[PDB]
């Protein structure tokens, strides 16, 4: 652990269409495992219904085109990467230190 | 839909060890490293110029 540091934040929620199913031509989603998946829809009624963890059956959507599962972590943290979408509020979260830092030798 | 994206410039990780550094020179000293022999008498002096 030299000098030089990087900053790992809290990571957004990351989309995930295999989570939405079309169970009985009505819409179905059914987290990992252990897993909180925040469901917004925007079919008949918007639907933010974030606190599901085992299934959960959306009649009210009958396109799983109309639907998107957000999977939730907020447990490991992520390098603040330009890649991945940015989490709300504050995400700093720490700091890793870089290592194989450029040094003097003959 | 909108996405806010925003950059900034910050030092690099190997500044401490690989950096150039700006000075302002001016006023100069001179020393001397003398041999001085005097009536067999020798020695080895820093005189400042
Ligand atoms: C499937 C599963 O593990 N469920 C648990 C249960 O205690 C609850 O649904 C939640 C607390 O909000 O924590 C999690
Ligand atoms: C001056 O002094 C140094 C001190 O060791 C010595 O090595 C060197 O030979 C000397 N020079 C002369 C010309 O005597």
């Amino acid at each position: 652990n030299r000098g030089a540091y990087v900053e790992m934040h809290l990571p957004g929620s990351e989309v995930d269409s295999s989570l939405v199913s079309l169970s009985g031509s009505s819409v179905t989603v059914t987290p990992p495992d252990g897993t909180s998946a925040l469901v917004e829809c925007e079919c008949g009624g918007t639907k933010i219904s974030e606190t599901i963890n085992k299934t959960k059956q959306f009649s009210q959507c009958t396109k799983k085109e109309q639907c998107r599962a957000y999977r939730l972590q907020n447990d490991k943290w992520v390098y603040n990467s330009d890649k991945l979408p940015k989490a709300a509020g504050a995400t700093l979260k720490g700091k890793l230190h870089v290592p194989f830092l450029l040094a003097d030798g003959k | 839909n909108t996405q806010v994206s925003k950059a900034y410039v910050m030092k690099s990780d190997d500044c401490l060890a690989d950096h150039a550094e700006a000075y302002k020179a001016h006023t100069a000293s001179v020393q001397a490293f003398l041999n001085i022999t005097v009536g067999e008498h020798s020695i080895v002096t820093t005189v400042y110029v």
